DNA sequence: TATAATGGGAGCCTCTGATGCA
DNA sequence: TGCATCAGAGCCCAAAA
């Protein structure tokens, strides 16, 4: 029943989401370059803010323990970027 | 949205609950309507040129500029507007009204403007000689709805006026967007030559803006009311 | 690592106490 | 508030296998 509440994608919708997903990963790589920050660490911070405060946990690969303090700190470095960055 | 049916509301428009979005589609809630994947992008290109006209002096109303729809002249009797150059005719017809362009050795020698009430007596690519009638003007002739006149200069020779008009108008061009293409430009955007409008998988399938114009989105797959 | 694929599948007794109903 | 309905609780020993 829960599965049936998410409508199936149109070919357009399917291509759009896939397209946005690919573009987002390329952006995370780019954001890594600019900042000199771990691409995985950046990805978890980006992902943390989308999923919300609900899910926040330590990630086995991240070198630093991932908690609201660090994602705020790192998010603030991201919010310090120039418009084009 | 049923295939082919175009939306009533525009992208970004505040919408009340119950308002009709499409011929068969009615919105269930208030909020901002957003177009879901536009199938056809229409670009209105901005053109600013110089075109001439000659009218009986008694038939013409003196103005420094003419807004769309405004009466340019009223002719007591039918008038034959005649060519002032020899050339081959390039006929460019707008929504209403027409443009006529005389060219000889390539280089355009004349640009004439035929408002509404003036029926071209020539066809595209027709050879004309100085003095042969291009268009008939009967009754009241006025500016077309889609074309303006920013400046009007007038010289008087004999019983006629020759208007040198600085005209501004928009020419629509439609572009088709395929499921694998995404529109990278917002509704109402201002584009210069070279700016990309629609993007696609490969470079030869992209839509790049040819010149200055404004962008309008039509026939969306669905409308998302948020 | 790439045609497209998009919602499952089944079954054989009595007392006591809490729960859901005019 | 007093009655019905259902879920859950039990149902011999030892021997044997």
């Amino acid at each position: 029943h829960e599965i049936g509440q998410v409508p199936l994608l149109t070919l357009e919708e399917e291509v759009e989401l896939a397209r946005k997903v690919e573009e987002g990963m390329e952006a995370i790589k780019k954001l890594s370059e600019i900042t000199g920050l771990d691409p995985d660490l950046i990805r978890e911070v980006v992902r943390a803010k989308i999923l919300g405060s609900a899910r926040v946990r330590h990630i086995p690969g991240l070198k630093e323990t991932l908690d609201p303090k660090t994602v705020e700190e790192i998010d603030q470095k991201l919010k310090s970027l120039p418009k084009e960055h | 949205l049923p295939p082919g049916v175009d939306a009533l509301v525009k992208d970004g428009e505040e919408v009340v609950k119950g308002q009709e979005l499409a011929p068969g589609v009615v919105s269930r809630l208030d909020g901002v309507a957003l177009y879901r994947f536009p199938r056809r992008v229409r670009v209105e290109y901005v053109k600013k040129e110089r075109a001439g006209l000659r009218l009986p002096l008694a038939a013409w109303v003196e103005k420094e500029a003419y807004k769309p729809g405004e009466i340019l002249a009223e002719l007591p009797e039918p008038y034959l507007f005649r060519a002032e150059e020899e050339g081959v005719v390039e006929l460019k017809e707008l929504e209403e009204g027409a443009f006529l362009v005389l060219r000889r050795e390539d280089e355009p020698v004349a640009t004439y403007f035929l408002p509404v009430g003036m029926t071209p007596l020539v066809v595209h690519g027709e050879i004309v000689e100085k003095g042969q009638p291009l268009a008939e003007a009967k009754g009241l002739l006025r500016m077309p709805r889609q074309v303006r006149a920013a400046q009007v200069e007038a010289e008087e020779e004999g019983e006629t006026v020759y208007l040198t008009l600085f005209l501004e108008w928009t020419e629509p061009k439609d572009y088709r967007v395929q499921p694998h293409m995404n529109v990278v430009v917002p509704e109402g955007a201002r584009v210069e030559a070279g700016d990309k409008i629609v993007a696609a998988i490969d470079p030869e399938e992209e839509v790049i803006a040819e010149a200055e114009g404004v962008v309008h989105l039509h026939e969306p797959a669905s409308i998302l009311v948020v």
